[PDB]
């Protein structure tokens, strides 16, 4: 007797000998980055500032996050093979993703290195394909920087973790267990992933649904703001700015219809495929939406406060598309960014409030060019893109002095989660017990106090590291004092 | 976007099962000593409401029914015969044998209808007959010009065309069913050591050779490999042939309706019981057997396309039946 | 079947028979010494765990063999057999006993045999039926709760509804904004107010009438046994159908078949089959152990009493109100009646053998069965629901099919090589194997009910992809043992198996065992008569065996589709892999001694076992930093250490009476002593509990201390720190690093139960007890009924009422807005007493059938199951669970009713 | 169905 | 008559002619009691 | 022991049991209704008017209307399944919409008066659904009447057939033989209706 049985459906790992198994690992790599840089999965630093109250439908499920409830925010979270949710499902999906690109990075490279290859064109694919993989490493290793390393105007600490970064693996094993490097580490191993990828790929975009130069140059505008270096924010933001213009609209209605189909949007630097069958997905935890014959019926879970509904002046066009005024039918607002996409319907009529996952849009360079600008002392630039941007959106700024810079970027990336990371960067502090609720929505949203106060410096802005690690291996230093 | 929904068969709510009655007569006889024996039976079986989907007046607002309209009369004769043939203690020879004549005719029709034809079939079912061919005749070829020639139906003399059309279609007198049925059959048993030999004959069956639409065929289709019988073909030099010119498409007359009775040796088996003064000194095995066995061994046809049974009807691309040859043991222990 | 040297306990069939269940094995709960059976659901297709000696690896299956007649089932096939076909049951607990199987009989082996015809010159026809009713057995946990007036008073005073805000403004303009709702639905806009009051504040609503029921149950079955001189045989003809306590539909239902043959053909050939088949059919509550708005156990607690789902007859409505909702909720007869599920399912067990003796000694033994399962299941989201987010409707249809395949040869020599020395040598073989597939198919966009084919579905982006699930193994084993016996009082048994599976590499998967055994009849050698002592056997055995039941594809680094686009495939990696994956070893050390009393009325047995796991195989937490949740390794160790005693008696009075008893007990001590990536703790997230070297598995959370009385906070006791003479140090700030190992074990030590008897002139009396001592749980329903600083909208307990103020300050539950932890004050002492069954039967006297020779007896007899219960937990059941309480589905409580004809 | 209330100990053993 | 030499073919039989137009002609299998199809039969072993 | 066995995947004439099945079979009453009153079938009583002149495009098609060929027209135009056209094919989408109409109004009759629809709602949507198929009921037998039986003013017919109509069927059947009513009684069924 033979008793080998083999499993159906599954080959086996092994290292790379053609081209076309070359592509088919990089499209595996792209379907992973799609569930894991995907709205619903910033939805929890984007709840977690000063612009929501948990509305009377809540089920204890947003309200550790818009409460501050640090009872619960400790221990978040599931990554098992029934659910993958919350700060440990948001640690497992970007160390999978890191993984699993360097995985294909050094098996593309051993194939380079052993000559598998056959033509010419198929050295230039495959180097070009190594410079894409290079991309998702850097992504994936700031996306956990950001959330589980403290930012430097931090006052009480874990004694030992206020110049700590993450853990760095540079090449692929499940087996290594080990201790957290330093923030210099892997700020310099991101930047060195980005600028030799910028220097490989193609001066112009090849598609809207892979890696370009175009991201390549966003994503360290982004990574450079956010590291507090204004004029290399600058430089890298004013090479991809004037290549992708704004939405051209003359009503809210036309916005709608050209900002919410992916397939039209005419500024969108990167995006993940998207069928009606493949790669569409609902985010309805924002606005609580469910398809009701024909139209749609709202229960949100959390809306906005007052005073962010009266940043938007009345003929603005994000004022019935960012955010809508259909809560109890008309009384008041929600965040209504990731509504549907009218493409990725199963029947054209009946609603089912699918999306898909989009990575970079312009009008975020407008506002890192800007800010920019008006840090290194350029005032022209920034009135020269600021005014650009608000009059394509509706409603012109008049003058430009980092308080319209403020409005306006809380203005156009609400739902993304940038909020949190914007008033660390600006010494914003909490103050959401002063706040007041909008007033046609009394019964429904009401005022609900902090379970703790979160002032400037507070250690609970960033995340601790969810509790597999810290038991699996010992020489990982925690974050948080308690 | 909204489902409509309507009517689309029509139904009858007097559906019947197809009716039948049917009446018998039999004598049956043994002689000396119960050796010879007989048997003879005359059968009528009617058949009443029969199910056709028959095509409707106007006003029903639908094309057909599916109503019980119809009748059928079968009548025949089967008798069967058995017999031994002794000549020692040891020996014993048998034989059997058995036949069936059946007569088919149809009785009435549906409305008021003297003759139906189903369509995309190729029989037809007339009053007084039973369900025969529906084809044109060919009369030959004309040895002036070497073309096709069919027959006109009516217009005696007959007088021939040249021009086929579907105008010149008629019933031809072979039934589709047929008639004739039988098969003996012999048996020796010297001792232990039996020969047995089974026949089996149907007589009286018609059938469309499709192939020789192909493999004969002047015009058309011409890739392919064909008959010997196309190297002899008409030209104005030889002119004493009877198959046509190089440039004409054959249709589906009765030049293509094959004679396909047979008689087929079903079986023949040799068997050999081991004798019983071999298990002597033993009570583990009580006995034993072994047998050669021939299946389907001979056939006797006049068809020419591999096998006269396999089809139906019609014999297109078709799966020829097998010819076995089977050893085997038996240990009854 | 097993030696004359193992530890085995046998379970006769009138413990059995007359069951009112689908889980035979729940039978059987206080009844083998060593053997915890604990069923932690009240679903009619819900099935046992049972546990020999201990929990056996961390990871892996801790599940014993169970073998029907010489094939190894499921215990879902199990549940479909009658168990009136069974013979006896015995439980093979010991490590020279259980020698001859080997897939996972390191966790012992339960051998259940089938009934075969006792010959005679009349056969035997019996007819039973029975009928009874199922309710839920403890309804008192919701007296405890508010009603609808003191929850909103409590409700409007602690804020929830917005800061200055009357009860009346709460309760007319904001709650009663059903008028509203039920105004768009056509169904509901003429009946509001006449007939349905979905906001009724005078009344209270019930929701334990909402949400459950009382269930039928019923069966019945004809059984013909008979035999001749060589050929015996035993049919039987069945049915069964229990349904669901609940107003979610569960239900099981079988029509059984079976035929037991067994015939000796000649003087060397003797051959047999137990045929055997069902249809059934199975529907499971499959919302349970999760916690939704009006589901289960947790909706009875929490729903708010001034939301009616009943009419103004009292009857159910079809749909409820719940305030901020955008369109009305489905009670669960309705939303049963919009959402049908059918299942089928067909079974078939051949099993059959060859017995030949070609000389005096030797038997060559051939076996051979097939195990043959296809199941049919549908389901259906009818069409035009108005209370729906849809008017189509879906339907999804899958196929499923299971076949098993077993052959076993034996071959057994039996000698005398003297006057006194008998020895007896085996050797065997034994090929298992399985393989299952499941194919399903999915169709979306149907718009009349009649009109709902597969094929008939909308024909665009409404179509989607098959479903389709493979699995296979397969097990090879060679045997040996042999016997040898001194002259009547020695006996000593060897064993050496060797066994191979295929869920191992190809270069490990092969291992060996052993086992060797004796048993000295101290009785029959030393003391050969005595007044008042019968019987004294002493055995003692030491053994290896092994586990390996873990999942069939686990050592394979592997690669699946992960498509991105609709032109071209992908493929990302799915596991990580174990290239040496390897057996779990198992070896266990075992000391009994049994001894009679007085002509056999009395008898006992004490058993000492050491147990102990060495290469045990966990699914090992891999950290997150690799991409992979969990992998299967073998590292780490365990060990069992107990004892087991059992004694049965006789005690009665006078010619007629006959009164007799029994008890077990069972005392069980774990201890982890290696754990994987060289750590000494591991505590596993989110559960409450904890793996730490040199103690079992334990409970691991903060220790509550109370509250502080001056400023209404709650408190924890910082651990291990004492101040001045005092009493220990508090804090009132919680941090992750206040949680403390408890010594409470997460599998309970202490488990066994007892028996009476009585009878009289025909009327019998039967009572049996269950106890388990030693379980503790974490009531999670009590984490949402007893808080203040979260899901304020639900129903709370009466004692929030009386909560810490600046006025009222001499209470003991904390101020309002704080949220509440996993600590000691949730953890409740779920150990029980439980009467198992209570069955009084009368066999009706031989006097009355003394002329007609139709009818030879008769039997009517009462039956009431799980009817008193002994607790401290406050949560409707403890024995559902297994460290959390969830939204159970707790046990039934049963009166059954039946008779018996042997005409 | 319904909406799901969070907090749950995820049960092991 | 069997009208293909195909494993997996069964026959045509008919008892005194072609009864009907338009319906079938095959008779009633009977197997111990209970009827069947000549597929089904084609599963039972003949020598029993 | 009921031995009724209704076919799964299709729906069969029967009297209503709920308002979705009377509104689906109305849908399709109306959908029937657009391919019979159709301009495609009127245009042959278009050209037997004084007002056209066949050209030599014409292959003896719209040839025996314009030009009263007397001889074709005594049994015209087909109603198979490859085509619907012709006299015959008038009278076989009229006859088909009445007897369509027939089930409908005679179905929704029976369902009314077996209290089958739940509220107030659905039962007044079903009487206005009624009153629709009566419409369609005396839109059929009018437009049968009106080229198939004899006005007023005509001077020479077979004997007999000078006061008749067409044949008057009020349920559903599709197998019916019957006579042809008179055309009184046809001018009061279309006018009660
Ligand atoms: C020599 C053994 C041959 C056994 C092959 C027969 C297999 C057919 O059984 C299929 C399973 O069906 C189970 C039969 O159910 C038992 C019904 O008998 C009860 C009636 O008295
Ligand atoms: C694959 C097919 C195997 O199916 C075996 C099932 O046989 C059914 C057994 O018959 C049930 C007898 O009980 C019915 C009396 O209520
Ligand atoms: C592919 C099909 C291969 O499976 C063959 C099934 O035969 C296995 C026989 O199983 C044992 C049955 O004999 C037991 C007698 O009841």
């Amino acid at each position: 007797c033979e008793l080998d049985r083999d499993p159906e459906g599954k080959d086996f790992q092994q290292p790379y000998t053609s081209f076309v198994q070359t592509k088919q690992n990089r499209d595996g790599l792209y379907a992973l980055l799609r569930n894991t840089e995907n709205p619903r999965m910033h939805f929890y630093q984007e709840l977690q500032s000063d612009m929501y109250c948990t509305t009377i439908t809540d089920g204890n499920s947003l309200a550790p996050f818009v409460n501050w409830d640090l009872g619960i925010l400790n221990d978040h979270g599931r990554a098992d093979e029934d659910e993958v949710s919350g700060i440990a499902g948001y640690y497992f999906v970007y160390n999978r993703l890191n993984q699993q690109a360097n995985a294909f990075v050094n098996n593309t490279e051993a194939a380079l290195q052993n000559q598998v290859y056959k033509n010419s064109t198929e050295i230039a694919n495959a180097k070009s394909f190594l410079a894409e993989g290079k991309v998702l490493q850097a992504l994936a290793i700031w996306r956990l920087m950001d959330r589980f390393s403290f930012h430097e105007s931090v006052t009480e600490v874990n004694s030992g973790a206020k110049d700590l970064g993450v853990i760095l693996l540079k090449e692929y094993n499940p087996g290594y267990i080990g201790p957290r490097a330093t923030k210099a580490q892997c700020y310099d191993y991101i930047l060195s992933r980005l600028s030799e990828a910028i220097e490989v790929l193609p001066e112009n975009r090849e598609s809207v649904l892979y890696v370009s130069r175009d991201y390549a140059y966003a994503l360290r505008a982004r990574i450079y703001l956010a590291l507090g270096e204004y004029g290399k924010a600058a430089a890298d933001a004013k090479m991809v700015v004037d290549k992708y213009p704004l939405i051209g609209a003359a009503d809210a209605s036309e916005f709608e219809n050209i900002y919410r189909s992916d397939a039209n949007n005419p500024e969108i630097i990167f995006r993940g495929f998207a069928s009606a069958t493949l790669g569409s997905f609902t985010a309805t935890t924002l606005n609580g939406a469910a398809p009701a014959g024909k139209d749609i019926k709202y229960n949100p879970s959390a809306v906005p406060f007052q005073w962010v509904v009266d940043l938007y002046e009345n003929e603005d066009f994000r004022k019935s598309v960012y955010i809508a005024k259909v809560v109890k039918k008309d009384k008041g607002y929600l965040v209504n960014k990731f509504l549907e996409d009218k493409a990725y319907r199963d029947v054209q009529d009946k609603p089912n409030l699918k999306v898909g996952a989009r990575y970079f849009s312009v009008a975020e360079v407008y506002l890192i060019l800007v800010e920019s600008a008006l840090q290194t002392g350029d005032t022209p630039t920034a009135e020269k893109y600021l005014k650009a941007l608000s009059k394509a959106r509706g409603a012109e700024v008049s003058v430009v002095n980092m308080e319209a810079l403020q409005a306006e970027r809380t203005r156009e990336l609400i739902g993304e989660g940038s909020r949190l990371r914007d008033m660390v960067r600006w010494s914003i502090p909490n103050n959401h017990d002063a706040f007041e609720t909008q007033p046609g929505l009394e019964g429904f949203a009401n005022t609900t106090p902090l379970k703790a106060q979160a002032p400037v410096g507070f250690y609970a802005y960033t995340w601790e590291f969810p509790q597999r690690d810290r038991q699996t291996n010992p020489q990982l230093i925690k974050n948080w004092p308690i | 976007d909204a489902m409509g929904l309507s009517i689309s068969t029509a139904g009858n709510p007097d559906l019947s099962w197809e009716k039948q009655s049917q009446f018998n007569f039999g004598l049956a006889a043994g002689a000396f000593n119960n050796r010879l024996s007989a048997e003879v039976d005359f059968y009528v079986r009617t058949t009443n409401d029969m199910l056709i989907d028959v095509p409707m007046p106007y006003i029903s607002g639908f094309f057909s029914q599916y109503q019980n309209v119809g009748s059928m009369k079968n009548t025949g004769v089967d008798l069967s015969l058995k017999g031994t043939i002794y000549q020692n203690k040891d020996w014993n020879v048998y034989a059997s044998a058995n036949f069936n004549y059946n007569r088919q005719e149809i009785t009435k029709l549906f409305f008021g209808l003297n003759k139906y034809m189903l369509p995309n079939t190729g029989t037809i079912w007339e009053i007084g007959y039973p369900n025969s061919f529906y084809m044109a005749e060919y009369a030959g070829i004309d040895k002036k010009t070497g073309k096709q020639l069919w027959y006109v139906p009516g217009q005696v003399d007959k007088v021939t065309t040249s021009q086929y059309s579907a105008d010149l279609e008629t019933r031809i007198d072979k039934s589709v069913t047929p008639p004739i049925t039988g098969g003996f059959s012999l048996g020796a048993s010297w001792k232990g050591l039996s020969l047995d030999a089974d026949f089996a004959y149907i007589v009286g069956k018609w059938m469309i050779n499709n192939d020789r639409y192909f493999t004969e065929n002047g015009g058309g289709l011409m890739q392919l490999n064909k008959d010997k019988m196309l190297l002899n073909a008409w030209t104005e030099d030889n002119k004493e042939t009877d198959v046509p010119k190089l440039g004409q498409s054959p249709q589906f007359d009765t030049h293509l309706l094959e004679n396909a009775s047979f008689l087929r040796l079903k079986n023949l088996k040799l068997t050999y019981v081991l004798p019983n003064s071999l298990f002597a000194g033993q009570n583990v095995i009580g006995g034993a057997r072994v047998y050669l066995m021939a299946r389907n061994l001979l056939t006797v046809t006049k068809y020419k396309g591999f096998d006269p049974e396999a089809g139906g009807n019609v014999g297109k691309n078709q799966y020829p039946n097998s010819k076995q040859y089977v050893a085997g043991i038996q240990l009854s222990f | 079947l097993s030696t004359v040297s193992g530890s085995v306990a046998k379970v006769s069939s009138e413990k059995l028979a007359e069951k009112p269940v689908a889980n035979i094995m729940d039978a059987l709960q206080g009844q083998v010494a060593g053997m915890q059976v604990m069923t932690t659901s009240g679903d009619p297709t819900a099935v046992a765990s049972v546990e020999i000696h201990g929990t056996g690896s961390l990871g892996a299956s801790s599940a014993p063999l169970y073998i029907v007649d010489g094939m190894q089932t499921s215990l879902d096939v199990v549940a479909t057999m009658n168990p009136n076909d069974f013979e006896s049951m015995s439980v093979l607990k010991d490590a020279s006993a259980t020698s001859i199987y080997g897939a996972r009989a390191a966790n012992g082996v339960v051998f259940i045999q089938t009934k075969k015809g006792k010959m005679s010159e009349r056969g035997r026809i019996t007819f039973n039926a029975s009928y009874g009713i199922s309710q839920i057995l403890n309804t008192k946990p919701l007296d405890n709760m508010m009603t609808g007036d003191e929850l909103l008073d409590f409700q409007v005073k602690a804020g929830f509804w917005g800061n200055n805000q009357t009860v009346q403004k709460v309760k007319d303009m904001i709650l009663a904004g059903a008028e509203d709702l039920y105004g768009n639905y056509d169904s509901l806009k003429d009946e509001y107010g006449k007939t349905l009051f979905p906001v009724d504040f005078n009344h209270d609503a019930d929701w334990l009438k909402a949400l459950f029921k009382t269930a039928p149950t019923s069966q019945g079955d004809i059984s013909f046994s008979g035999g001749s001189q060589g050929t015996s045989y035993y049919a039987s003809i069945g049915y069964f159908d229990q349904e669901g306590m609940a107003r979610e539909p569960a239900n099981f239902k079988r029509y059984s078949g079976r035929l037991n043959f067994e015939s000796r053909i000649n003087e060397w050939l003797k051959v047999g089959a137990n045929l055997s088949g069902a249809i059934a059919n199975r529907r499971s509550a499959d919302y349970f152990g999760k916690y939704y708005m009006g589901s289960g156990t947790f909706g009875v607690l929490t729903m708010p009493r001034y939301y009616n789902p009943f009419d103004v007859n009292g009857d159910l409505a079809d749909v409820y109100y719940m305030y901020g909702a955008t369109r009305p909720s489905m009670t669960e007869p309705y939303f049963a009646k919009m959402r049908p599920f059918s299942s089928e399912s067909h079974q078939a067990n051949v099993n059959g053998f060859a017995q030949i003796t070609p000389i005096k000694g030797l038997t060559l033994k051939a076996q051979a069965g097939v195990d043959i399962t296809n199941t049919r299941t549908s389901s259906k989201r009818m069409p035009n629901n108005p209370y729906d987010s849809t008017p189509l409707g879906e339907r999804r249809e899958r196929a499923y099919r299971d076949v098993s395949k077993s052959f076993t040869n034996t071959a057994e020599y039996k000698f005398s090589i003297d006057e006194k020395h008998d020895l007896t040598a085996l050797m065997g073989h034994e090929y298992i194997e399985y393989e299952g597939d499941v194919i399903g198919a999915s169709s979306k966009g149907f718009e009349s009910d009649k009109l709902m084919l597969l094929s008939q579905g909308k024909t665009g982006n409404s179509l989607s992809l098959p479903e389709h699930r493979v699995a296979e193994y397969a097990y090879l084993s060679f045997f040996s043992r042999f016997n040898y016996g001194f002259d009547k009082w020695m006996y000593i048994d060897f064993s050496v198996r060797n066994d191979q599976s295929s869920r191992f590499g190809s270069n490990n998967r092969s291992a060996w065992f052993y086992s060797v055994g004796g048993m000295f009849d101290i009785y029959n050698k030393f003391i050969q008569e005595s007044n008042w002592l019968s019987d004294l056997r002493l055995k003692m055995s030491y053994g290896t065996t092994g586990n390996s039941e873990i999942g069939n594809y686990n050592h394979q680094a592997l690669v699946t589709v992960n498509n991105y686009t609709e032109d071209a495939m992908g493929l990302s990696i799915s596991t990580a892999g174990n290239p040496d994956l390897s057996w779990e070893k198992q070896s266990q050390f075992n000391f009994g001694l049994a001894a009679g009393a007085f002509n056999n009325r009395l008898s006992a047995e004490v058993d000492f076992y050491v147990r102990t796991t060495n290469d045990m195989l966990i699914d090992v937490p891999m950290p997150y930093i690799s991409g992979f949740f969990s992998q299967y390794q073998n590292v780490g160790s365990m060990k069992n250490t107990g004892v087991d005693l059992s004694l049965k008696g006789t005690i009665y009075q006078n010619k007629d009476w006959n009164v007799y008893a029994s008890a077990n007990f069972n005392y069980n001590r774990q201890e982890i002593t290696k754990l994987f990536f060289g750590l000494n703790k591991y505590m596993l997230p989110n559960t409450g509990t904890i793996w730490e070297i040199g103690y079992p598995n334990s409970f691991y959370m903060a220790e509550y201390a109370g509250i502080d009385k001056k400023t209404g906070k709650q408190l924890w006791y910082v651990p291990g720190q004492v101040d001045a003479d005092g009493n220990k140090v508090t804090t009132s700030q919680y941090s992750a690093d206040l949680e403390t190992r408890i010594d409470k074990s997460v599998t309970p030590p202490i488990t066994g139960g007892f028996s009476l008897g009585a009878s009289w002139k025909g009327l019998s009396l039967d009572a049996d007890f269950a106890y388990i001592v030693g379980k503790w749980m974490i009531n999670n329903d009590r984490y949402f009924t007893e808080n203040g600083g979260g899901l304020m909208q639900l129903n709370k307990d009466k004692m929030l009422l009386n909560a810490w103020t600046e006025d009222n300050k001499e209470t003991d539950v904390p101020k309002l807005g704080q949220s509440p932890q996993f600590d000691t004050h949730l953890l409740e002492n779920a150990s029980f007493l439980r009467l198992k069954n209570l069955k009084l039967t009368y066999v009706l006297p031989n006097s009355l059938f003394a002329g007609q020779n139709v009818i030879g007896g008769a039997r009517v007899y009462l039956m009431a199951r799980n009817l008193l219960t002994v607790t401290k937990y406050k949560g409707f059941d403890p024995e559902a669970g297994g460290n959390v309480g969830k939204n159970q589905y707790p046990n039934s409580k049963q009166y059954v009713a039946g008779i018996q004809l042997s005409f | 169905s319904g909406a799901t209330t969070a907090t749950t100990t995820t049960s092991n053993s | 008559m069997t009208t293909s030499g195909d494993p997996t073919a069964v026959a045509s039989v008919e008892i005194h002619g072609t009864g009907s137009l338009g319906a079938s002609s095959a008779p009633l299998y009977i197997v111990d009691g209970m009827q069947t199809s000549l597929d089904v039969v084609a599963t039972m072993n003949p020598n029993d």
